């Protein structure tokens, strides 16, 4: 009775080898700068989490990105700034350069390093062959160092990889959702965008790892070489997992669920049906068909695993020959 | 986003 535990199969104590302030954030004291250090020039956008604006430092005259938190309990605004200390200088990852006190919210202001970033909606539509492999390389090295640093990313998604397309820059921003990988510890399924959550949220499965941010790649990745954006194209969280299951199968998704010993929501009785697991070549068109090779299609095979423990790790991933021809540093 | 954590 009950869920089978999991554990990651890579990374899994790193966490209880490191001192208890490197993960214990809820103790973290946070030094703080000064905000009249930064003057505040344009807003780019607001979510349910903070305001983000595009900014100056005034002292050296360089571009910032302010992230001004709405008010949330202490621990997870602390969890963010803990998670982003401990990956600072990391390959790919965003640069927390200050944290000051933003005088109108009474809320923590998170300045970042800027990024040139062109939206990816208009980016992806010009990526190449090439540029795919090359920034999914970029990608996987963000993933990898916060995976082998005891982190989840828990929200990866276009929308939260700037990418500076003329100087081939990129980083991997938005750390607000990430969480430490303590083994067996049950976490919140209502991580990520829905376009991107891991069959694990979509059942309910709370025991994830970090094997949910390559479900999430998988799909970036689907919808880029397919050109579909996005790629499972959910209603709701319910119709989300029906999608899935129209490419993926209902087979292996039964055969998921019953080795960890799940029972979905009956809400899926009527909606979930009978599918077969379609073959990729189904969604290669004249449109898209200079983006798809044996290669790409066989490292999202890979990635698109209903299992988490069957997902390539961020490290296996890098070792794929989808990734032969980029020249690499 | 499109969802919310608190865990
Ligand atoms: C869900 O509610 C998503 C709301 C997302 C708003 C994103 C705005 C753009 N943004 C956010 N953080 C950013 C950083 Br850090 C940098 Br650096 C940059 Br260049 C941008 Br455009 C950022």
């Amino acid at each position: 009775s009950g869920p089978v535990p999991s554990r990651a199969r890579v990374y899994t104590d790193v966490n209880t080898h490191r001192p208890r302030e490197y993960w214990d954030y809820e103790s973290h004291v946070v030094e703080w700068g000064n905000q009249d250090d930064y003057q505040l020039v344009r807003k780019l956008g607001r979510g349910k989490y903070s305001e983000v604006f595009e900014a100056i430092n005034i002292t050296n005259n360089e571009k910032v990105v302010v992230k001004i938190l709405k008010p949330v309990k202490k621990k997870k605004i602390k969890r963010e700034i803990k998670i982003l200390e401990n990956l600072r200088g990391g390959p790919n990852i965003i640069t927390l350069a200050d944290i000051v006190k933003d005088p109108v919210s009474r809320t923590p202001a998170l300045v970042f390093e800027h990024v040139n970033n062109t939206d990816f909606k208009q980016l992806y539509q010009t990526l190449t062959d090439y540029d795919i492999r090359f920034y999914m390389y970029e990608i996987l090295k963000a993933l990898d160092y916060c995976h082998s640093m005891g982190i989840m990313h828990r929200d990866v998604k276009p929308h939260n990889v700037m990418i500076d397309h003329e100087h081939r820059k990129l980083r991997l921003i938005d750390w607000g959702l990430a969480e430490f990988y303590h083994p067996g510890q049950e976490y919140n399924v209502r991580v990520a965008s829905r376009y991107f959550k891991g069959p694990e949220l979509l059942v309910d499965y709370q025991m994830y790892d970090y094997s949910l941010d390559m479900w999430s790649l998988g799909c970036m990745l689907a919808s880029m070489i397919f050109r579909k954006e996005p790629f499972f194209h959910g209603h709701d969280n319910y119709d989300q997992l029906v999608r899935i299951a129209k490419v993926l199968g209902t087979e292996d998704l039964y055969d998921y669920i019953d080795k960890y010993n799940i029972e979905l929501d009956p809400r899926f009785n009527d909606i979930l049906g009978r599918h077969s697991r379609k073959r990729w070549e189904r969604f290669v068109h004249s449109e898209n068909q200079h983006l798809v090779s044996p290669e790409a299609l066989d490292f999202l095979d890979k990635l698109l695993r209903y299992d988490h423990q069957s997902r390539l790790t961020a490290r296996e991933a890098m070792e794929h020959p989808y990734f032969y021809t980029v020249v690499k540093d | 986003x499109d969802d919310d954590d608190d865990k």
